[PDB]
């Protein structure tokens, strides 16, 4: 309650600069793409925002069996990676791959 | 998201009359109305409709149907407490409809 | 500590706060607030503001001009307006990608361009302008007219040409002059223009300035005029075979009663119109010979006012000292003024679009479409602004001592009963048109749109009957082939009239049903509920129960205090920012009706709306869902198209609105304390405390908040819908 | 023939739409065996739309293009072509049992008016008072009538109002 | 159990029981008369 | 992989018959998203005996629990420094409730 | 009774900091000093958030707003029935005495203080605001 000053500033300021750093992003792709410059956008093929620390630990667990979880026969979801399970013709689960869109809607 | 996923997953819950899931786009429709009547309770104050409540209640007292129970707007806590509270109900009631609508469908 | 900006209160001049910009902002034309404010020097400002307006309504007709002759295509779309589309203006935006630039170069032009949903091609070329040049001069003159004006209104300002405060309030003479030469002579001077310019110009003869001696706008000049032979100027009307803009089936009359429209521009005819002006011209004159002034003649309005207290008491002292608060009230007369005017702007749009007086009209979708939305919520907003003066009278102006028993206390006395019976139509309407339209949502949902509540409107049916529809075999006055009002308009407009009510692809008097129904009842809650929330805070603004004193408190005020139950939104002003709410519906509803009938109609597909308009889902899903596939795909990851930008501005429309909500739903308070915390912040950051600010930040007032709110709220409105309706319209058409 | 309107016996969207909701109910049971309970119910269902366009093409129905029954709400056209039952019966049938209501309340609130303390018979209701009044609301327009003539259905100027009236 | 049938004199009591009893009417009657567009009997 | 879960059946009465939709399984009734039946598959039920006699045993635990509400209320309601041995109430629920709890479902 | 001199040998109560304290308005415009004498050493709360012990005998706070000085006054006499009275300090260094301005609290009379803003007449005898329309300044019937 004492500093409650400090932590409410610095809450507040997180927020606008998430917010910017967020939706400004989803901003400055529809304005590219509505001016025709589908190269400028935040895209994973313009400019890639790489969530690579998701995309690093979904390795890291796909290859857990491996290494760091010799006694587990395969990872604890298929969404780290590795193939799908087809159950009467439709996917139960499958490896979901994280780019630039899911760093934007994650943030 | 407007268009790739709103509009057009919406075409299962606005389609549906007629269907089993005739009733996901009735409750779609329904919540829709029930989130912007929310916004009766949210946009307005007590202080108008306390003197339309007292505008009816001389109409009331000339017919002489006046409750002794006398009626007064909801408080402004009230006020607030009601439009939030069909604010998130007509909202997720929106959100509930279209996705078991689109997914009960495509999925 | 004393700053400068407001100079218009020492109040807000001494407020240290950013809530001094934000006020003097918003108190700037409130005059009559003003320090040091006599009721004098009130209504000089008044006129020199009024002098600045129309100088920017005429510097912003010019540069209209300007750009559509420099930039536009109007020499281009005389000759094939029917296939070429209008530039409004060109763009320059640096911002453009590539693709952009190639998507905006329409109608034939050289780069991007905006194409102009506006209608002043169809408008000038009616009233005979063809070249760039014409459009051009006309710029010109319209920019020395608003120089003109703007050095009358730093005139008026000065001290031996600064009128009384009597010249004002002399009402009887300036009535007198706006009827019969601001309405009357103006209306004589473009029949003039319609008899020697616009006419001609239709039949392929150029008349212009060069030349408009020269040229007789009847082969017998003046003789049919002043021998009373007025006939003569209908002899030879244009014919059935007649092409707009040339001399092939021309005709030669000028004052003309054909009825109808021009059939290859399905439009008004111009001899018609000058006709129309002629008679309105002569009847304003007239009617501007009616009141008092130095000459001995005429009529006092206070007389007439006096006079007309009926026997039996029924209106009290009937219109007894109501002279003198029409004259004496500036807020009287501006919502007198507000209400006329929002009406006659209504009337504008209800028959611009039935009976398009402009050629190639009606066939340029967009520009109907834009035309419409545009007067009716610019009659929205004028007829909400029309009880808000009104409440700012009564709070204001109102003098209870020297309207003693007249209609104007009369109200107020019954304003309970006013405001209960406007509370069990708007409740009556609601219940049951929403009890109909989910009716029927229900029964298209179970699958059995047979048990729908379709009650068909007959009596808006009888009356396009009265008027010669004969679709509906009522047969009764004009349908009616042997009627009296039938036999004695043969010889008039009755054949054109008749010929363009029965033809089923214009939109006079269009086919009607039970959806018409339902949405005319619709607007009919609307129109009542918006009066109701207007009306309630116009007599409740001098006081209520829960608060007697509230004329003591202004018109504008955040509220009372949470005692006495609480007391939110309880001024008048809070009354109209609910009203706008309700009016932005109701137009809405208003407009959304107009654009999917006319969409259903020129896409020959009428049944649709028959069929789909007595149920929301069928509005949800036929005309929101179906219609904005174009307006989104304006920009998809595959490239983009000139609707680019309408889809743009329909998430920003859906961005400002939802800002709006923003003000609307959280209230200052919160704000207040977040700012004070980030106050903290600023203070005490290294290298930025170097930098402090000189009005100490504050959250907005609720007021203020309100006013912000609704203005986003409005404006993402209008935005959101204006991108759909022309992104809906311009993608089909 | 009152406003372009043909009746539903005459109309072939009508039966186009009659035809087109029972092929949509035959195209379900064509899924189930011969008497399961889907097919017990959705037979049941196709004899309630028989039964429900047989009874509204003999009521006199006006139809549209859309074979839409619609109805006359005109007293005048109602009563002329026979199409009181749409709206013009009815209109009198809800008033009776709305003004069975409110006079029925109204009478609650008189009768209750004169106890000590008024709202806890509000909040709890006199159950005998209020079923007895229920039962004697059934001559509510006579008494209400009579109530109008003798000045007793409205209040006088005891009612409150604002300052400015 | 005089305090027992005042609760059920309740203003919610007795709405819940008036208006299982309206909705039920009115259920029974659209089950013996299903599809009452107009009065015709 | 073929049968739409369905549990709510809709009584024939307005029309709304039309929600009792063709899930499968010679059935009629409205497709349910609670997961219910692959909980029950995965609890090993195979019969709707055991359900109902689960319902049943539910019942009468909602008579004991509503019994139990009255009883440590009105009849043997626990003191103030009973509730505030939150040591013996986490270690009860914790070795308790969570743990015997955990242990009987793997048994 | 007469006006006290604040004593600016005071102690303070003791508190461990916060961010609730004054700002820049102190060394700009004005801020508020409170005084009271404790009896004994008690835990109250700040105002602006936070406990503090205030110390036996006379205790000094100081404060940026007259608001929370007053919060204080009525938690002191209600929480520990103690008769705080405090000042308007300026970075001039000029101290204006304020709340027990007549030396009594506000809710009971002295006898000697004046009455202000006091009309006459009730609150519906109030004239409309058409009579004192242009009256310089914008303008309440209430004056
Ligand atoms: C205000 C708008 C409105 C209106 C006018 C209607 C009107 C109607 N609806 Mg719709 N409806 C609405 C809103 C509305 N509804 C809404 C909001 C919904 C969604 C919840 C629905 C959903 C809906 C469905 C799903 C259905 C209807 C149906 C109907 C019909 C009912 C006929 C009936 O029950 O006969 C009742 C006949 C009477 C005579 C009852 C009158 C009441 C009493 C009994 C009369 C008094 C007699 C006597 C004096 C009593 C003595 C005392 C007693 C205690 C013994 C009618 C056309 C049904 C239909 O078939 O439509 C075609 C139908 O299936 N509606
Ligand atoms: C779309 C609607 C909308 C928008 C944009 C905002 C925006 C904001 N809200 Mg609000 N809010 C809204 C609706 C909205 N709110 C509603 C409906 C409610 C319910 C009552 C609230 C309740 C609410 C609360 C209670 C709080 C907020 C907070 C915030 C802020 C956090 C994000 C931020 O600063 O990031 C940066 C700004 C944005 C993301 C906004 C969009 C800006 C983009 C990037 C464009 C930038 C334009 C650029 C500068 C060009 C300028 C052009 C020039 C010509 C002027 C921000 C000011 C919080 C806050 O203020 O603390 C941080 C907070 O505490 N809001
Ligand atoms: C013949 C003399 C005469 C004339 C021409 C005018 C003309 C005018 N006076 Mg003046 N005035 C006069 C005598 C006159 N007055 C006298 C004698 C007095 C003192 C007794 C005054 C005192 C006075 C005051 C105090 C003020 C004016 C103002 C005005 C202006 C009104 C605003 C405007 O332009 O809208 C005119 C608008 C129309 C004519 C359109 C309405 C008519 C139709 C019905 C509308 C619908 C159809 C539409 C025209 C179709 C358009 C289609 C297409 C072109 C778009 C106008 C220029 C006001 C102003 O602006 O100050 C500069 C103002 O404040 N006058
Ligand atoms: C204020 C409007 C106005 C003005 C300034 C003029 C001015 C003129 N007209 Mg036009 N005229 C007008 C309205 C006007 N007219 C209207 C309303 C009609 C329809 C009744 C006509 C019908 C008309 C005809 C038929 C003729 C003129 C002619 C003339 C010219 C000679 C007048 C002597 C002069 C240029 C005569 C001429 O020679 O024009 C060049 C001529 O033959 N005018
Ligand atoms: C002939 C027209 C007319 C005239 C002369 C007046 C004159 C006046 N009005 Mg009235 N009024 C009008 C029309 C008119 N109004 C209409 C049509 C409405 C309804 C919308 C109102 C509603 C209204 C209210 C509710 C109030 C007034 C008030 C006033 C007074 C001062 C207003 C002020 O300070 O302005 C300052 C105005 C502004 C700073 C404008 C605010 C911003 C608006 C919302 C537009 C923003 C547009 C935005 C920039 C668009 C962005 C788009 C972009 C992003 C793409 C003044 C006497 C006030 C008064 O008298 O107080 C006692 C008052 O309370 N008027
Ligand atoms: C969809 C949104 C919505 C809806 C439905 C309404 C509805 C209404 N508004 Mg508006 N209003 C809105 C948004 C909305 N408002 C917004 C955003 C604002 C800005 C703050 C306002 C501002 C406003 C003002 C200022 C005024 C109104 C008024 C009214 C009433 C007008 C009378 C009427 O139509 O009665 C018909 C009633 C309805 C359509 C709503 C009831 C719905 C059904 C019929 C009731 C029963 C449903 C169901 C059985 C309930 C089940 C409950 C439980 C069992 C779960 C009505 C309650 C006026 C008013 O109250 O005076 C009469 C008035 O003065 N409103
Ligand atoms: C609400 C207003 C209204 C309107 C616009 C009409 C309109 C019409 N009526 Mg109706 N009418 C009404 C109320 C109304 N009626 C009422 C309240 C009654 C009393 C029950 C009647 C009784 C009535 C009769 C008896 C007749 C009309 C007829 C007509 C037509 C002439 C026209 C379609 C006539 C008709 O059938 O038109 C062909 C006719 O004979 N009306
Ligand atoms: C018939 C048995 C019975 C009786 C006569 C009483 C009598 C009393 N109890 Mg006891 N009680 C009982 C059973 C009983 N209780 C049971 C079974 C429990 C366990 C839950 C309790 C728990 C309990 C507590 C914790 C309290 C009481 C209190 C009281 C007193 C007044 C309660 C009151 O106003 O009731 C009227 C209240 C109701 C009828 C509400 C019942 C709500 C139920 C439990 C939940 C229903 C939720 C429902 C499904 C939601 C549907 C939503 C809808 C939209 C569909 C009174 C001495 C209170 C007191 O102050 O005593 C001195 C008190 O604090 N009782
Ligand atoms: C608040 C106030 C105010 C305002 C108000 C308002 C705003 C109002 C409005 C109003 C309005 C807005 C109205 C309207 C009206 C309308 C009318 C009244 C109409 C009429 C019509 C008629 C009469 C018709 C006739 C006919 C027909 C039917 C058709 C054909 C032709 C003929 C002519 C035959 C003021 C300022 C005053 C002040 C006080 C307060
Ligand atoms: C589902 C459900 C149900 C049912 C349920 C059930 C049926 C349950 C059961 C449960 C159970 C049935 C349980 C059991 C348990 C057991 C236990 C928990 C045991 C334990 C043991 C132990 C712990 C041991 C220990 C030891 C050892 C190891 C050895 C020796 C020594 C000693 C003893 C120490 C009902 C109806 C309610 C309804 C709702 C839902
Ligand atoms: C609409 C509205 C109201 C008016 C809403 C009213 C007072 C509540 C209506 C609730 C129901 C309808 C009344 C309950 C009456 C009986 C309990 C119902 C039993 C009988 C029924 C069958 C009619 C406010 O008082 C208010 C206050 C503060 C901020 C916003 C608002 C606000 O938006």
């Amino acid at each position: 309650i004492r500093h409650r000053d400090a932590i409410i500033s610095h809450l507040n300021w997180v927020c606008i600069f998430l917010g910017f750093h967020s939706f400004g992003l989803y901003i400055h792709n529809d304005t590219m793409s509505a001016l025709g410059r589908p190269q400028d956008m935040f895209s994973d093929t313009a400019i890639q925002l790489q969530p690579v620390f998701a995309q690093w630990i979904q390795n890291t667990h796909f290859l857990a069996p491996q290494l760091t979880a010799p006694n587990a026969l395969a990872a604890t979801s298929l969404t780290w990676g590795g193939d799908l399970v087809a159950v009467g013709g439709k996917v139960a689960m499958m490896p979901i791959s994280l780019g630039t869109s899911d760093f934007m809607v994650h943030h | 998201w407007l268009r790739d996923f709103l509009w057009a997953q919406s075409s299962q819950v606005i389609q549906s009359y007629g269907s089993a899931l005739s009733a996901y786009g009735l409750i779609f429709l329904g919540a829709h109305f029930v989130w912007a009547f929310s916004l009766m309770f949210l946009f307005s104050g007590r202080g108008y409709w306390q003197e339309l409540i007292e505008s009816i209640v001389w109409a009331h007292n000339k017919l002489k149907v006046a409750p002794a129970i006398q009626p007064r707007a909801l408080s402004i806590t009230q006020g607030r407490a009601v439009g939030v509270a069909h604010y998130l109900l007509g909202g997720i009631a929106t959100t509930w409809s279209f996705f078991l609508a689109r997914i009960i469908s495509v999925g | 500590a004393t700053k400068l900006f407001p100079k218009f209160s020492q109040g807000l001049a001494q407020d240290p706060t950013t809530r001094r910009i934000w006020y003097g902002l918003a108190m700037a034309h409130d005059f009559e607030s003003h320090d040091g404010m006599t009721e004098e020097n009130l209504y000089q400002k008044i006129f020199a503001s009024h002098f600045g307006q129309l100088s920017i309504i005429f510097l912003w007709t010019s540069g209209n001009l300007f750009h559509v002759a420099w930039q536009g295509n109007f020499e281009q779309w005389v000759t094939d307006p029917v296939h070429i589309r209008p530039i409004a203006h060109a763009i320059w935006d640096p911002h453009f990608g590539q693709p952009a630039v190639e998507a905006f170069t329409r109608g034939g032009a050289s780069g991007p361009v905006n194409i102009s949903t506006s209608g002043v091609y169809q408008w000038w070329y009616t009233i005979g302008m063809r070249t760039n040049q014409d459009l051009y001069v006309g710029s010109v003159f319209l920019a020395l007219v608003s120089a003109i004006f703007l050095f009358a209104g730093w005139l008026h300002l000065q001290p031996n040409f600064q009128p009384s405060l009597s010249w004002f309030k002399d009402a009887e003479s300036r009535l007198n002059h706006h009827l019969s030469g601001l309405f009357g002579v103006s209306s004589l001077a473009w029949t003039g223009h319609l008899v020697h310019v616009a006419i001609p110009e239709s039949r392929g003869q150029h008349v212009g300035w060069d030349n408009f001696l020269s040229v007789l706008p009847h082969p017998q000049g003046l003789t049919p005029f002043f021998t009373g032979n007025w006939a003569a100027y209908a002899q030879s009307p244009d014919t059935a075979s007649h092409v707009f803009g040339t001399a092939q089936g021309s005709g030669q009359a000028i004052l003309t009663f054909l009825g109808g429209f021009h059939p290859q521009t399905q439009s008004l005819w111009l001899t018609d119109m000058a006709h129309h002006h002629l008679a309105i011209a002569v009847i304003f004159i007239v009617a501007g010979h009616m009141y008092r002034t130095n000459f001995g003649i005429g009529h006092r309005m206070q007389a007439i006012l006096e006079a007309h207290t009926p026997p039996s008491g029924s209106l009290g002292a009937g219109h007894k000292g109501l002279f003198d608060t029409v004259n004496n009230s500036l807020h009287f007369q501006l919502g007198l003024a507000l209400a006329s005017v929002g009406t006659i702007t209504s009337l504008v749009a209800q028959h611009m679009y039935s009976l398009p007086p402009y050629a190639f009209q009606a066939i340029d979708f967009t520009t109907q479409a834009a035309l419409y939305t545009h007067h009716q919520y610019i009659a929205g907003f004028i007829m909400c602004g029309a009880f808000a003066h009104g409440a700012i009278f009564f709070i204001r102006d109102y003098d209870p001592e020297q309207n003693k028993g007249n209609v104007l206390a009369r109200m107020l006395d019954h304003k309970e009963a006013l405001i209960s019976h406007l509370s069990w139509v708007s409740l009556f309407l609601g219940f049951h048109t929403l009890g109909l339209y989910v009716h029927n949502d229900v029964m298209q949902a179970f699958g059995t749109p047979e048990k729908q509540i379709l009650i068909e409107p007959v009596f808006a049916q009888w009356i396009q009957a009265a008027h010669g529809k004969a679709l509906y075999g009522f047969d009764f006055l004009l349908s009616s082939k042997t009627s009296a009002a039938f036999a004695n308009g043969q010889s008039l407009w009755l054949p054109g009239w008749l010929d363009a009510i029965n033809n089923n692809q214009n939109s006079l008097f269009l086919t009607i049903g039970p959806g018409d129904f339902l949405v005319h009842h619709a607007i009919a809650l609307g129109l009542h509920t918006t009066t109701l929330i207007l009306v309630k805070g116009a007599l409740d603004a001098r006081g209520s129960k829960l608060m007697p004193d509230k004329k003591d408190f202004g018109y504008s005020f955040p509220c009372d205090g949470p005692g006495r139950g609480g007391t939110c939104d309880i001024s008048a002003y809070d009354a109209f920012y609910l009203a706008v709410f309700w009016m932005l519906n109701t137009i809405g509803w208003v407009t959304f009706y107009w654009h999917w009938k006319h969409l259903t109609l020129w896409q020959g597909n009428v049944a649709q709306f028959d069929e789909s308009s007595t149920y929301l889902m069928g509005w949800l899903r036929d005309y929101l869902w179906l219609n904005s596939s174009q307006l989104i795909n304006g920009y998809n990851p595959f490239g983009m198209n000139s609707l680019s930008v309408w889809a743009w501005t329909f998430l920003f429309g859906h961005l400002i609105y939802a800002t709006g909500f923003m003000f609307l739903i959280s209230w200052r308070g919160y704000w207040q304390e977040l700012i004070e915390t980030l106050v903290w912040a600023h203070e005490k950051t290294p290298l930025a405390n170097l930098v402090y600010w000189k009005d100490k930040p504050v959250a907005l007032s609720i007021v203020q908040a309100r006013l912000v709110g609704l203005a986003h709220f409005s404006v993402g409105y209008i935005f959101t819908y204006a991108a759909f309706l022309i992104a809906s319209t311009s993608g089909r058409f | 023939d009152i406003a372009g309107l043909t009746p539903c016996s005459e109309s072939k969207a009508y039966a186009k739409l009659e035809k087109k909701e029972l092929k949509t109910l035959e195209k379900r049971l064509k899924q189930y065996e011969a008497d399961s309970a889907p097919a017990v119910a959705l037979k049941a269902t196709m004899e309630r739309t028989k039964a429900r366009f047989a009874n509204y093409a003999k009521a006199g129905l006006l139809c549209g293009n859309d074979g839409l029954p619609h109805l006359i709400a005109d007293p005048g056209l109602a009563l002329k072509y026979g199409h009181a039952g749409e709206v013009f019966i009815p209109t009198f049938g809800f008033l009776y049992v709305a003004g069975y209501i409110g006079y029925v309340g109204r009478q609650y609130l008189i009768a209750v008016k004169g106890e000590a303390k008024p709202t806890d018979k509000e909040i709890i209701i006199d159950v005998p008072l209020a079923t007895k009044l229920a039962w004697q609301g059934a001559g509510w327009p006579l008494a209400a009538v009579q109530e109008l003539q003798r000045g007793t259905l409205l209040e006088k100027e005891e009612n409150i109002t604002v300052s400015p009236r | 159990m005089k305090d027992f049938t005042t609760y059920l004199s309740t203003a919610p009591v007795i709405a819940t029981i008036w208006f299982t009893f309206t909705a039920g009417l009115l259920i029974e009657i659209n089950r013996y008369f299903p599809d009452p567009l107009v009065f015709s009997f | 992989t073929h049968i739409k879960p369905s549990a709510q059946v809709v009584w024939p009465i307005v029309g709304q018959e039309i929600l009792n939709g063709d899930v499968g399984g010679g059935f009629q009734g409205i497709q349910i998203t609670s997961g219910f039946f692959q909980l029950w598959r995965a609890s090993g039920i195979t019969s709707e005996l055991q359900l109902y006699t689960t319902a049943i045993g539910g019942l009468v635990m909602a008579a004991a629990m509503f019994f139990a509400g009255w009883f440590h209320y009105h009849k043997a309601a626990p003191k103030l420094e009973w509730f505030q041995n939150v040591e013996s109430m986490l270690n009860h629920h914790l070795g308790g409730l969570l743990g015997l709890g955990s242990l009987a479902w793997a048994g | 009774w007469t006006v006290p001199t604040l004593n600016p040998d005071t102690p303070s109560p003791i508190f461990g900091g916060s961010t609730g304290g004054l700002l820049r308005k102190a060394q700009t415009e004005e801020f508020y000093v409170i005084t009271w004498e404790a009896k004994k050493e008690q835990i109250f709360e700040m105002p602006t958030g936070g406990a503090a012990i205030m110390r036996q005998g006379p205790n000094l706070l100081k404060f940026g707003k007259k608001e929370q000085c007053l919060a204080l006054t009525t938690q002191l006499r209600n929480k520990f029935k103690l008769t705080p009275c405090f000042y308007r300090v300026f970075p001039d260094g000029k101290v204006q005495y304020l709340h027990p301005a007549d030396g009594v609290y506000p809710e009971k009379v002295n006898a000697g203080r004046v009455g202000a803003n006091q009309n006459m007449r009730r609150i519906g005898q109030n004239v409309n605001p058409i009579k004192v329309k242009f009256s310089g300044r914008m303008m309440s019937p209430a004056e």
